[PDB]
């Protein structure tokens, strides 16, 4: 294998595009890659540990690790305290010990073992070309990650559970017992319009759907996966894409663009799968929870809530959104559709109910609205809480935050990535990519527009 | 006796990074760190 | 100037007593604040009800006035409404429910002491302390 | 056999030292406690 | 493409060269870290140290005034 | 020889005067619905209540504007983010009044500028082109979809997207310094870096290249008669613009490579407005620009404003007055 | 073998650092602008004239230092070292603003400098002196913002200071009392500013992209030589390309190329012209139209008016820290604010 520009065409800066045909030293980079990852995972883990504050709430520490393992329920009970660290350090040190095993793995196939596995393996062999092999590649690991999607449903059915932010009596660790199997709800959930009210699959709400989706998600996963093993790409396809590495990898990075795109949403809004107690308040939460807070302490101080009109002619506290539901008022009426389990307790059939705000109300909600409140993911990039124009004393930027901000930036960068390697794909493959031959030129020989 | 252009470049980088991160530091102490 | 000994002087009781914080106390009271207390008290202001900031005039207001280190410290132990009527116990953080606020259940007295004295420090070194939400 | 000082050395002195010399006061800024 | 100067590279790279600077530089940056932590900066720019920007007898901003004579403004705000 | 087959060849045709292609197939209505709506909005649409407070705000010309002060205005903030089409209203007259027109508007927009971007790829495939001028207007595609999709999407309201105006343009960019410090971003100064160093370099380039023209002409014409369409010989010497430049500042910090220079030449802007639209995209989820309000403290504790305090004020002064009636609580939450 | 042909011999030689004639005035100006810049934000503090922090010293960070302009009370003053209000003290001197005066004075004779050196290159090498015309536009907004918007305001206090956050202030400042935003002469500035970056962008997309096939790699870069007489990219594809794109395309390279000059420059004009105007408060603040009308019917409203309003708020709430020599009390009653916020 080449390394360096006149053996190969590519460049330093290019380097890695010399290992496309070189499938030995290329799994090697992709296993010392996993190493990097699984090492990353365990000891950001292991920091986080070491930083943590058991009694101080998660999203206040700038945790984006730990929460994932508590909504996993590890390490937490009720309203998401912590009950023993030690899960979160199983987690990490696992993580950080199999890395070394990747690294090892990795630096051996890159620097060691066979530059190409054609020649070794027909199994580990393949060719970019040789379609029906990539598709036993896309079936054994459609097979493991359908098998992973299974292992969350066993982790929340039969090993514990899973942290259920809307369990009757509080929050806390529950094991699923009735997953929705109904296709309808599931694949539902794919048809709902991506807009304001219905979410699309970022509006699941509660564990048994989530846990029924990995269920469907495992088996038409690992039923792909057989199809693929069994199977050979048919006609269309073979004539309607690109059948090389560069593809390939353009391919699963406008994957990666969808799905970070996806998960900076998700992260957002949804509150189910991350739930507020480790990642703190949504925004739409800390808007609706400063409209409740002060509809409190303003009907405490004997204010009518219900008939107060404010200064526009809108009810102060109290309106109806464009479809006649009671809603908060004030700039809150955006996020109207927003459901948290400290507000639904208080939400009749018409919406907001009267009766529950006048005499519902509970100490536990009206903490949990304060400190939502206190707690909206706005913050400055050297981590200044609150509204911009506060002073330096608020350390604090909400997990969501980083993590929607993150994977936004990254789905992005990956879409651009799609958008380079798709293009290139395609004009290697027609034998342009490289520039216009001179004697070739298309235009020369094209009529001219006018 | 030449020592190689690699090595300066590294031993440059390491100090630059170095001022770099010194500078950092201060942000979070000692003066204008709000504390 | 420097942190003198006059700026750290603060009336420990309504009797007419005076304390000095020393320096030590005062940085780990500012800690203590920047920790737990900013979230809602950020330069003295009130985010969840301003009615009721930590503005030298309203803490000299309160039932009986809260100006004072003893009476702030009671106030971070049994707090209670502006006019001393209603139990806050449940709705502000204080030492004695760790089980709603786990927060603050490592704060020993003399912390919730060195808080007290910074929250009444504070307004001396900024005009702009217990002001309007924006201000 | 090329000159040791020239014309470029001073271009590279007059910006190198003082630049050296703020950093390390700088430098020494971020010890300062107020 | 070569105006007559050596090569960087070839300085750079050289034993004499790094025997100097190996002195050379961190003597000026020592040299600059004393000039701060001695309080000999201050001095020389006027700049407040961090218990000078206010006094005893002032504790507003010391805005000049005068058109002319600011040797006297800026001693009694001191 | 099928009609579908005549029909793709016809659509994939590098002879037609303006490209269709298959991204074309979709860039032509939505572009074209786009322009027609947002033509008719900005001449007659009717008042719209944007902050949802039944306070109508006049957009079009024939309601008091002029082509300064004209929008679409983003639609309702009693809407959020709900999809909003015609058929959603009772009468086109509550669609107006509720911002419809600004929903239609830029959902077609967004939909043919990314088809507009597949189609650039598109004709580079059929031209034997090299494939990446789309990957150069990404950004831009980026900046836009920013502005009218991801900024909305994360404050929770189309309402807050960037009114199709000129003085709506200009209200959106104070009120996000108000609410974000952009200024104080580092990602809003790379885009300043790309946008300056952007004009910059095309200065220089131009002025390089104009400056180093082969005399091909005579005192009387323009040099720009100079260069024959479709001519083989270089029409500048490189070189001698290399010379000067070298001599300028020093011989390392110029280019001799003109591909290395069109090269930087594309990659500096496209790079800076990728970060500005990354920056506008995060502050969208609110993690605004540097806070350093009260950073300095003297010994006794007090203040020391520096030129950051300063721009807080102004951007307080900015904060307290926006959408004067539409805050009911304390706190500007979104 | 006259002195005067020696001394233009030796200063034109070639060396590493061209010196030529100009270097006499380039380089000690420049070495100076950008010395009293460092040394200011550095060192040298702002609390005499603005009640700031302004250098690393006091702990403000790349961001926030700044030599920042004088205080008020000297109005236009040069501030000589040796002038009648530092009287050679360089302590007094640093403190009462005098960096300021220094570094943009330093700074125009380094730019005067620069352009003369452009031009003697230009004239030895033997080009037109295009790069020398283009940096005209620099020049117009250096001494339009830096020298005359100060010297038709009240003194240089109200000049941008040399400084991150010092220019985004004076950015703010102009938008909130000048409305600078509306002026037509901006908007043509930032038209030329995009449409430059858009320039800029494009023909460097254009040309990577057209590229003629003319080596083996895949490292496109290595297949040109600076003295081959062939055009490296085609142009003929490109045009083809941008008509069947955009509708239009550049058919002639030369016109292209002065376009990328005349496009950003003409916008730096039209900016300056502009900044001009604000110097004497000539500013394109309102439109009459609406606020008579606004002021008559209070149902009307557009962004305009409430742009109008953002200004108010801003004036109203920066100009006692902003302008801390007029001693403006503003109680909090009269602050303008909407409500709650
Ligand atoms: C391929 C096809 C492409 C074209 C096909 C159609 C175009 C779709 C493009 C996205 C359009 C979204 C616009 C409005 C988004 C929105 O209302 O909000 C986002 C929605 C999420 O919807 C929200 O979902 C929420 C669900 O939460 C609910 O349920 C939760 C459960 O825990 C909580 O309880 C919560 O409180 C409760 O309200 C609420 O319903 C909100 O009202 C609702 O708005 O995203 C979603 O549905 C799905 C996520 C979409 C991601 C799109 C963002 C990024 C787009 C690409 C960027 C390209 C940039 C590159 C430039 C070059
Ligand atoms: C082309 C590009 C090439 C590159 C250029 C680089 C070269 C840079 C070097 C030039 C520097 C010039 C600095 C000029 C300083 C100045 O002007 O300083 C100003 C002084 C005048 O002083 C001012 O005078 C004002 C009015 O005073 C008068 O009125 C007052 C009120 O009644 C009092 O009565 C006072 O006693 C009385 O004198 C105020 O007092 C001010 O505070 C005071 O500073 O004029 C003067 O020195 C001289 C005035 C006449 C000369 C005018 C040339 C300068 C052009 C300025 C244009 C001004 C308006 C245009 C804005 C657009
Ligand atoms: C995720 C990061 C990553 C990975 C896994 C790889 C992997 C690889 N690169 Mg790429 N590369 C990368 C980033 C990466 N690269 C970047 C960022 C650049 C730009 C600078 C390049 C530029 C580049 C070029 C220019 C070339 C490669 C080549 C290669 C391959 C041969 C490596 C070789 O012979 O180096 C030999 C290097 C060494 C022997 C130095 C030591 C390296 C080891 C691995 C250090 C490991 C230290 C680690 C702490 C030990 C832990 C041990 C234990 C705890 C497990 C290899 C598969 C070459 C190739 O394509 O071959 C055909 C090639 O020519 N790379
Ligand atoms: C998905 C990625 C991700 C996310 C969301 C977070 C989020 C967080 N981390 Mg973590 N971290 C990550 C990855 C991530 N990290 C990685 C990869 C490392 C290894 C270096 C770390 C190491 C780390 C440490 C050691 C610490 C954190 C901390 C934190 C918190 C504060 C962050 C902060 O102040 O940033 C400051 C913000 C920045 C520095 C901005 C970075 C700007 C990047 C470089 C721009 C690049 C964008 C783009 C891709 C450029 C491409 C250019 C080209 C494509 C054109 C926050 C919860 C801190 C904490 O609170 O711990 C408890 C802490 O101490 N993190
Ligand atoms: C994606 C990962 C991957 C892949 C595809 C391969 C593939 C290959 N390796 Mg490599 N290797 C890897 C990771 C990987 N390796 C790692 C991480 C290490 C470090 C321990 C090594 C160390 C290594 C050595 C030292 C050698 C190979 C060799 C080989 C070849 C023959 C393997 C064999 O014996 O037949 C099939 C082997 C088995 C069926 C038994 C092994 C299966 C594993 C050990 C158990 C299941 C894996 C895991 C524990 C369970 C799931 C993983 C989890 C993350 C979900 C083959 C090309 C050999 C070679 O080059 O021959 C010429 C050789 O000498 N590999
Ligand atoms: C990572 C997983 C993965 C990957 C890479 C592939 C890859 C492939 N599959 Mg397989 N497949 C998978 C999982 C996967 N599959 C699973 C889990 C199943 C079980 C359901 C199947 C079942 C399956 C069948 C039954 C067939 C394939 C076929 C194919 C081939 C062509 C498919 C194609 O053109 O897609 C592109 C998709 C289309 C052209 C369909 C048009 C859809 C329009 C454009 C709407 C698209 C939706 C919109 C754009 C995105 C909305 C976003 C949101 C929904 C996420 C290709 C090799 C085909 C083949 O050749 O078989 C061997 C085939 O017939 N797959
Ligand atoms: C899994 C994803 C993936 C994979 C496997 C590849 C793989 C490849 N790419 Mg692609 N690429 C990707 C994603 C991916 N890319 C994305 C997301 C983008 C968009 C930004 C690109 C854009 C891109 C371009 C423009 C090019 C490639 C090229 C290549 C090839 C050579 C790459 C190389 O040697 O890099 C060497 C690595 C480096 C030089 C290091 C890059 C350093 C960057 C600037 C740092 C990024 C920020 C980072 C987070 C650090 C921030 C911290 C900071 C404070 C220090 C190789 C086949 C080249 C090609 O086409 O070859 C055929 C090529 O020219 N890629
Ligand atoms: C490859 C080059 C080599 C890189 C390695 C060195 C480079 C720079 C590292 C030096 C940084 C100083 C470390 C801090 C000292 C320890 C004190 C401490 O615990 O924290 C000190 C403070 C306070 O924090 C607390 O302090 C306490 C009292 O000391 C205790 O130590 C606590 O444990 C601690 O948490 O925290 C910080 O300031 C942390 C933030 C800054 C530290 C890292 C800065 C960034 C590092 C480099 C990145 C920028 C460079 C850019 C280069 C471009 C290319 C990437
Ligand atoms: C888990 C879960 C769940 C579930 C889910 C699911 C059920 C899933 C599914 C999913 C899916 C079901 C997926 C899909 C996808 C799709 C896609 C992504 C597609 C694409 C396509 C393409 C890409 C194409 C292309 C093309 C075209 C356009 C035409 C021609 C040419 C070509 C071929 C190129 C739920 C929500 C319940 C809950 C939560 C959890
Ligand atoms: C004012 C004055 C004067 C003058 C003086 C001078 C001239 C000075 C100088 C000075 C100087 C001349 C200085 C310098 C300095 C510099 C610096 C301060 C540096 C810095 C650096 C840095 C910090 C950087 C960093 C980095 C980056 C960012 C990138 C890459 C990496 C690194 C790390 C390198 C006189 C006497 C006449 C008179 C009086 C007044
Ligand atoms: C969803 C399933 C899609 C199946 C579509 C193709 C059916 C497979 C039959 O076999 C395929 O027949 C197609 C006709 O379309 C032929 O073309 C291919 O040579 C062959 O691979
Ligand atoms: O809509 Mn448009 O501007 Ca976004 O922050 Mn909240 O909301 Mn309203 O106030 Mn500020
Ligand atoms: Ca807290
Ligand atoms: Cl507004
Ligand atoms: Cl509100």
């Amino acid at each position: 294998g080449g390394r360096d520009l006149p053996s190969t065409g590519f460049a330093w800066w290019s380097g890695n595009a010399r290992l496309i045909n070189l499938s030995g030293k290329l799994l090697g980079a992709h296993v010392a890659h996993a190493g990097l990852i699984v090492f990353w995972a365990g000891a950001m883990t292991l920091f986080e540990v070491a930083h943590f504050i058991p009694e101080k709430p998660m999203y206040e520490q700038g945790l984006i690790l730990l929460p994932h393992i508590a909504t996993l329920g590890w390490g937490v009970g009720p309203a998401g305290e912590v009950t023993d660290i030690f899960p979160f350090f199983v987690v990490g040190v696992l993580h950080l010990i199999s890395s070394a095993v990747l690294g090892l793995g990795g630096i051996y196939h890159a620097l060691r073992g066979p530059e190409v596995l054609e020649e070794y393996s027909s199994f580990f062999g393949y060719d970019w070309k040789d379609k029906n092999q990539m598709t036993n590649i896309i079936g054994y690991h459609l097979i493991l990650l359908g098998c992973g999607a299974l292992l969350l449903v066993f982790k929340a059915m039969f090993f514990g559970g899973v942290y259920d932010t809307w369990a009757p009596g509080g929050g806390d660790v529950r094991v699923i017992t009735n997953p929705t199997l109904n296709p309808a709800i599931i694949f539902g959930y794919l048809l709902k319009a991506p807009f304001g009210g219905e979410g699309w699959i970022i509006s699941v709400n509660n564990m048994e759907d989530i846990i029924g989706g990995h269920i469907w998600i495992g088996l038409i996963c690992i039923s792909g996966g057989i199809w693929h093993i069994l199977t050979k790409p048919f006609g269309w396809a073979r004539r309607a894409l690109i059948w090389s590495g560069e593809a390939y990898l353009s391919y699963s990075l406008g994957a990666l663009s969808l799905m970070g795109f996806i998960a900076s949403v998700f992260v957002w809004f949804n509150n189910t799968a991350y739930p507020s107690e480790f990642y703190g308040p949504t925004g739409m939460e800390a808007s609706q929870s400063q409209a409740f807070t002060f509809l409190v302490r303003d009907q405490r101080l004997g204010a009518n809530i219900a008939s107060a009109q404010g200064p526009t002619g809108l009810g102060k506290y109290l309106m109806r959104s464009p479809s006649g539901e009671i809603i908060f008022g004030g700039e809150t009426m955006r996020f109207w559709d927003f459901r948290g389990p400290w507000l639904e307790p208080l939400r009749g059939p018409n919406g907001l109910d009267l009766d529950k705000l006048r005499n519902d109300i509970q100490p536990w909600q009206v903490r949990r609205a304060a400190e939502y409140m206190t707690h909206a993911p706005l913050g400055s990039l050297n981590s200044v809480g609150g509204v911009i124009t506060d002073v330096n004393s608020f350390n604090y930027v909400s997990p969501r935050a980083w993590l929607a901000t993150s994977h936004f930036v990254l789905g992005f960068f990956f879409l651009v990535g799609h958008l380079w390697h798709a293009g290139r794909a395609r004009a290697a493959a027609a034998g342009f990519e490289k520039g216009i031959d001179r004697e070739t030129e298309p235009t020369l020989f094209m009529p001219d527009l006018d | 006796g030449r020592i190689p252009l690699w090595v300066v470049g590294v031993v440059a980088g390491i100090g630059a990074i170095g001022v770099l991160g010194l500078f950092f530091y201060g942000a979070y102490a000692g003066l204008g760190s709000s504390m | 100037v420097e942190l003198t000994e006059s700026t750290r002087t603060i009336p420990l009781d309504e009797a007419g007593g005076t304390t000095t914080l020393t320096a030590r106390q005062f940085t780990n009271g500012q800690k203590i604040f920047v920790d737990t207390c900013t979230q809602c008290h950020l330069q003295g202001k009130t985010k969840t009800n301003n009615n009721v900031s930590l503005g030298l005039a309203d803490l000299a207001g309160a039932e009986p006035r809260r100006d004072n280190v003893l009476a702030l410290v009671e106030f971070l132990k049994n707090p209670k409404s502006y006019d001393g009527e209603d139990d806050y116990s449940e709705l502000h953080p204080n030492i004695s429910r760790p089980d709603i606020y786990p927060e603050m259940r490592n704060y020993t007295e003399d912390d919730i002491f060195d808080v007290a004295g910074y929250t009444l420090i504070a307004p001396k070194l900024d005009e702009r302390w217990g002001g309007t939400i924006y201000f | 056999t090329y000159p040791i000082f020239t014309v470029r050395w001073l271009a590279v002195h007059t910006l190198a030292v003082p630049s050296v010399f703020f950093v390390g006061a700088i430098a020494a800024m971020q010890f300062i406690q107020r | 493409g070569t105006t007559g100067e050596r090569p960087f590279s070839d300085i750079v790279t050289s034993i004499r060269y790094w025997v100097i600077h190996s002195i050379t530089i961190p003597m000026l940056f020592i040299a600059g870290w004393l000039f701060v932590s001695t309080g000999l900066a201050y001095d020389a720019f006027g700049t407040p140290r961090p218990d000078e920007y206010f006094t005893q007898t002032r504790q507003e901003l010391p805005i000049l005034q005068e058109r002319y004579d600011i040797n006297q403004e800026i001693q009694e705000f001191n | 020889a099928s009609l579908w087959e005549q029909f793709c060849q016809w659509v994939t045709s590098t002879n037609n005067r303006i490209y269709v292609g298959w991204f074309g197939t979709l860039m032509i209505p939505t572009l074209l619905t786009a322009t027609t709506c947002f033509i008719i909005a900005f001449i007659a649409a009717p008042p719209v209540d944007i902050d949802g407070i039944r306070e109508p705000v006049a957009g079009s010309l024939l309601y008091g504007n002029n082509i300064i002060s004209g929008a679409v205005v983003p639609s309702s903030n009693a809407i959020g983010l709900h999809f909003y089409p015609i058929w959603e209203a009772a009468s086109l007259d509550e669609w107006l009044y509720n911002g419809g027109p600004y929903q239609l508007v830029v959902f077609h927009f967004l939909i043919g500028i990314f088809c507009y971007m597949g189609r650039q790829w598109e004709l580079s495939y059929r031209l034997g082109m090299r494939p990446w001028i789309c990957v150069a207007y990404s950004a831009p595609v980026s900046a836009a979809t920013a502005v009218f999709l991801i900024y909305p999407i994360g404050q929770g309201s189309f309402s807050d997207g960037m009114p199709l105006g000129i003085s709506g343009t200009f209200n959106f960019m104070i009120n996000f310094q108000a609410e974000h410090n952009i200024l104080m971003h580092p990602f809003h100064m790379l885009g300043v870096a790309g946008v300056f160093g952007g004009s910059l370099f095309s200065a220089m380039h131009g002025s390089l290249v104009t400056s180093s023209l082969v005399r091909e002409t005579t005192e009387v014409e323009s040099q720009n008669y100079g260069y024959k369409f479709g001519q083989e010989e270089e029409t500048y010497n490189i070189v001698a613009a290399h010379g000067y430049f070298g001599r300028l500042i020093f011989q390392y910090a110029s280019f001799n490579n003109s591909r290395s220079l069109h090269f930087f030449l594309g990659a500096w802007p496209v790079i800076g407005i990728w970060f500005t639209a990354m920056g506008v995209s995060t502050m969208a989820f609110n993690l605004n620009g540097f806070n350093f309000n009260q950073s300095i403290l003297d010994s006794q504790g007090r203040v020391i404003g520096t030129w950051a305090d300063v721009l807080n004020r102004a951007n307080i002064g900015f904060e307290v007055m926006h959408e004067r009636n539409a805050h009911n609580f304390p706190l500007d939450l979104a | 073998r006259g002195w005067f042909d020696v001394l233009d011999d030796w200063l034109k030689r070639d060396r590493f650092v061209f010196i030529g004639w100009s270097g006499l005035l380039l380089f000690p100006c420049a070495f100076m602008a950008l010395g009293g810049w460092l040394t200011g934000t550095t060192f040298v503090t702002s609390w005499y004239t603005h009640g700031l922090a302004s250098s690393y010293l006091e702990g403000a960070n790349f961001l926030t230092v700044a030599v920042s302009s004088p205080a008020d009370a000297f109005g236009h003053s040069l501030l000589f070292l040796w002038g009648p209000e530092a009287q050679g003290n360089l302590t007094r001197w640093f403190q009462i603003g005098g960096l300021w005066p220094f570094v943009a004075l330093h700074g125009a004779f380094g730019l005067i400098g620069f352009m003369l050196r452009q031009f003697e290159i230009s004239r030895l090498v033997g080009i037109r002196p295009y790069n020398a015309i283009a940096f005209s536009g620099p020049i117009a907004v250096f001494v339009s913002v830096f020298l005359m918007y100060p010297l038709g305001q009240s003194s240089w206090f109200f000049a941008p200071s040399f400084g991150v956050a010092g220019i985004f202030r004076f950015i703010l400042f102009l938008q909130g009392f000048h409305n600078w935003t509306l002026n037509p002469f901006h908007m043509m500035g930032v038209a030329g500013i995009l449409g430059g970056a858009l320039l800029c962008a494009i023909h460097g997309a254009t040309v990577e992209n057209t590229l003629f096939e003319d080596g083996e790699d895949s490292n496109t870069f290595r297949a040109f030589e600076p003295t081959q007489a062939e055009e490296t990219y085609s142009m003929v594809t490109a045009n083809r390309f941008w008509s069947q794109i955009f509708g239009i395309a550049f058919s002639n390279k030369r016109w292209l190329h002065f376009f990328m000059l005349f496009v950003p420059v003409t916008g730096l004009w039209m900016s300056s012209v502009g900044i001009v105007g604000l110097a004497l408060n000539l500013r394109a603040y309102d439109f009459v139209s609406q606020e008579l009308r606004a002021a008559e019917d209070p149902e009307f409203e557009t962004f305009y008016t409430k742009n109008i309003l953002l200004n108010e708020g801003m004036r109203a709430w920066m100009a006692p820290q902003d302008q801390p020599h007029e001693n403006f009390i503003f109680p909090e009653e009269v602050l303008p604010r909407g409500n709650a916020l």
